[PDB]
């Protein structure tokens, strides 16, 4: 009834990998590319966040007022 | 399983149920009351027990009746029927035993048996026992066929069959008590050494083997659940299925990597939005402070609007500072949630290069077992015979398997160096044409009532044919022959003058560098009295290595061993033998396999006798004349010695039934 635990095999995926002689290679490369595409997207945001953090340097300390108790 | 139940199990029979074969001979019993069936089963099991208890002597009807107790020993006809039935089908009184009742002096019927391998020899002994005139025609200068032993000095090494796969239910268990056989257990520990010569750690070995088993299990799911058994009008092979499964696991590794990095961007993005809010909020705070500072410049006494301005700006500033502290709290949560994901990546690869090589060793091992590349095995039926496996430990014949056929040959009429060229079968008899292999012009004619053909499947496939059948075999038979697979595997025997390997280790592996060469000298056996190492060539390598000279093959073997045990430790071999089963004109391969596009039904087709048409128009339907035996003709035990042993017993019973008649069926 089921694949071994941890093994993945769907009807949908088998069809994709066996559609033609080089269908598998195509599937795996298109995934290698999606991966690079996401990694560069990460470095990009990391770089942007790093700049935004540099603007908050010092926080809001010099702008705080004592409490009127 | 012990007692009478043990006897059934040891004879491959269900103890509490009658078989299809038994139904055919005892229709009166199987269709009658349950009680009578139970009486029959007990008589059958008990008769089997008496034989199994002492297979060195002929078990006679008289002997049987005397050893049975009441009330079973009261129905003498039923006992006699059961006895003749078992005897006729080779379940008792088969192999080599002391005969009590002498052989009938005058014989009945003439049978020519082509080939004197185990199937031929087993059939011949039976037919002789039943009182028929039997002659075996064997092409080689020896008996045994695919059971071939190398013997020189004290060196003994099997080039063909070598392993007895458990004695549980194995007919070879009976043979081993009759034929002088020195069985030795095969210790299953098998270390593997990578191409560089260094051993594979326990951890890898186990992990890879588990994966190998997981992948086999996976192809089974692919076959029975997704019904992936036909691709582009072509039957799917085990190899193909494994390749698909592996590709899917590689795909899953990449699918997980993607979802992992996508969680990082999603979070990394939430951070961006939060930081933007914080930067804008800091601007507002910066601005409010300035306004508050300016409002605080209007010193008192001041009107209430001025005071309101100071107090008002103060409140707005505090409120905003509270908003900033909350966002800073959220920043620390997201920041750590990222150091968490960054630290917990999913797997990098499904299998590294090293893992793949070790995995290929396991595939090579499977290719050895099935004597064929995985790309040729039927995904649907490659393991069709797994349910019939024997129990107990696997063993090797320490004194060489050939002791079996040599013993089975005792007292038989065997014509060695006689290659059959043509088999003629007609409504009134057969005529076999054979030549002397040492001078082909010398021709022999053998006339008989029936022909038992035990030519290997490899020979039957030869195109153009090595043996001509007249009339040609029908399409139902030839197509079965074309469909079935006929594999190959080879052995390299290395005889040394000293032991440089681990003597407590029966076998060890060599992991190849590439998939292409996985079967090349992948396994080494340490098995006999003498210091001998046996190297295995499997899968795609089997066929290719046949075209390589012995010296180059032996050189590679030595190179591998030197890499493992050290250069100075490995001396030149004193004697070396290399088998080439595919090139052998009398075998043309090693053993059958269930090819993609085939099935167990083809083994049944191989087994069906041929009945010639009448010689005279309008003359009644003849007797069958051409019979077949051999490992490739037994669906439940193909490609083995016991399978060949059984197939002969089967045909002997069918031939005797046809030509001597059956008195136990009435």
């Amino acid at each position: 009834r089921k694949p071994p635990k941890g093994m993945f095999l769907s009807q949908e995926d088998v069809e994709a990998v066996s559609a033609n002689a080089t269908a598998a290679t195509t599937v795996l490369r298109q995934l290698d590319m999606e991966l690079v595409s996401v990694k560069r997207q990460i470095q990009n945001i990391k770089q942007t966040n790093s700049a935004l953090k540099e603007k908050l340097d010092g926080g809001i300390e010099p702008y705080r007022l004592p409490e009127v108790i | 399983p012990s007692g009478v139940e043990g006897a059934a199990f040891q004879s491959r029979l269900p103890h509490d149920r009658m078989t299809s074969q038994e139904a055919a001979c005892f229709p009166d019993i199987i269709s009658g009351p349950q009680q009578t069936q139970k009486v029959f089963l007990f008589i059958r099991n008990r008769t089997l027990q008496l034989w199994l208890d002492n297979p060195k002597i002929q078990l006679t009807f008289e002997a049987t009746l005397q050893q049975l107790e009441a009330p079973y020993n009261s129905d003498t006809v039923l006992v006699h029927r059961v006895h003749s039935y078992l005897e006729r089908h080779g379940l008792i009184n088969f192999g080599i035993y002391k005969r009590i009742k002498p052989l009938p002096t005058k014989k009945t019927g003439k049978v020519i048996i082509i080939g004197s391998g185990v199937s031929g020899l087993a059939a011949a002994r039976q037919l002789q026992s039943f009182g028929m005139d039997v002659t075996l025609l064997e092409a080689r200068d020896r008996v045994g066929g695919r059971v071939a032993t190398f013997r020189k000095g004290n060196y003994v090494a099997d080039l063909g069959a070598m392993v007895v796969t458990g004695l549980g239910g194995n007919p070879m268990a009976v043979v081993s008590k009759q034929v002088n056989m020195e069985l030795a257990k095969i210790k299953q520990k098998c270390p593997l050494y990578e191409a560089n010569g260094q051993a594979v750690p326990k951890e890898k070995d186990e992990m890879v083997e588990q994966e190998f088993n997981r992948l086999l299990e996976a192809t089974s799911y692919l076959s029975h659940q997704l019904d992936f058994n036909v691709l582009n009008n072509k039957p799917v092979s085990l190899g193909q299925a494994l390749e698909v499964v592996i590709q899917l696991q590689e795909k899953h590794v990449k699918d997980e990597q993607i979802e992992h990095w996508k969680k990082i961007v999603k979070t990394q993005e939430e951070l961006k939005e939060l930081l933007n809010k914080m930067v804008n909020l800091k601007e507002k705070i910066k601005e409010l402070h300035q306004q508050y500072k300016e409002a605080s410049e209007v010193k008192p006494p001041r009107d209430i609007t001025a005071e309101f301005l100071v107090k008002s700006k103060h409140r707005d500033l505090t409120a905003l500072c509270k908003e900033y502290d909350e966002l800073a709290e959220t920043q620390g949560k997201l920041e750590e949630k990222l150091q968490e994901l960054e630290a917990n990546p999913p797997s990098d690869v499904y299998l590294s290069s090293r893992d793949r090589q070790i995995l290929d060793w396991h595939f090579a091992n499977l290719e050895f077992a099935n004597a064929t590349p995985l790309s040729t095995l039927s995904l649907k039926h490659w393991d069709q015979d797994d349910d019939f496996e024997f129990t107990g430990s696997h063993l090797t014949v320490r004194n060489g398997y050939s002791c079996v056929p040599v013993a089975l040959a005792e007292g038989l009429d065997i014509k060695l160096n006689t290659a059959v060229r043509q088999v003629r079968y007609t409504a009134s008899g057969c005529e076999v044409i054979a030549v002397n292999t040492r001078s082909t012009s010398q021709t022999f004619i053998y006339k008989c009532d029936a022909v038992l053909c035990t030519l290997p499947l490899g020979v039957l496939k030869q195109q153009p044919p090595a043996v001509q059948f007249v009339p040609p075999l029908p399409e139902w038979k030839t197509s079965a022959v074309q469909r079935m697979g006929f594999g190959n595997l080879n052995k390299v025997v290395l005889c040394f003058d000293r032991v440089f390997w681990d003597p407590s280790v029966n076998l060890f592996g060599h992991v190849g560098s590439t998939t292409a060469s996985r079967g090349e000298l992948f396994l080494f056996w340490n098995l006999y009295k003498a210091p001998i190492l046996l190297a295995l060539v499997a899968g795609e390598a089997a066929g290719i290595m046949e075209n390589i000279s012995d010296d180059v093959i032996v050189g590679r073997c030595l190179a591998i061993l030197k890499g493992i045990f050290g250069s100075s430790a490995v001396p030149q071999p004193k004697e070396t033998v290399v088998s080439r089963w595919r090139a052998d004109p009398w075998a043309r391969g090693s053993y059958s396999y269930v090819a993609a596009g085939s099935s167990g039904n083809d083994y049944d087709l191989m087994a069906q006798p041929i009945t010639p048409g009448p010689s005279i128009p309008g003359a009644p339907q003849p007797i069958p004349r051409l019979f077949f035996a051999g490992e490739h003709t037994i669906r439940n035990y193909p490609a083995t010695v016991h399978g060949a042993l059984l197939s002969g017993l089967r045909e002997a019973g069918r031939i005797a039934d046809q030509f001597l008649g059956a008195m136990y069926t009435l």
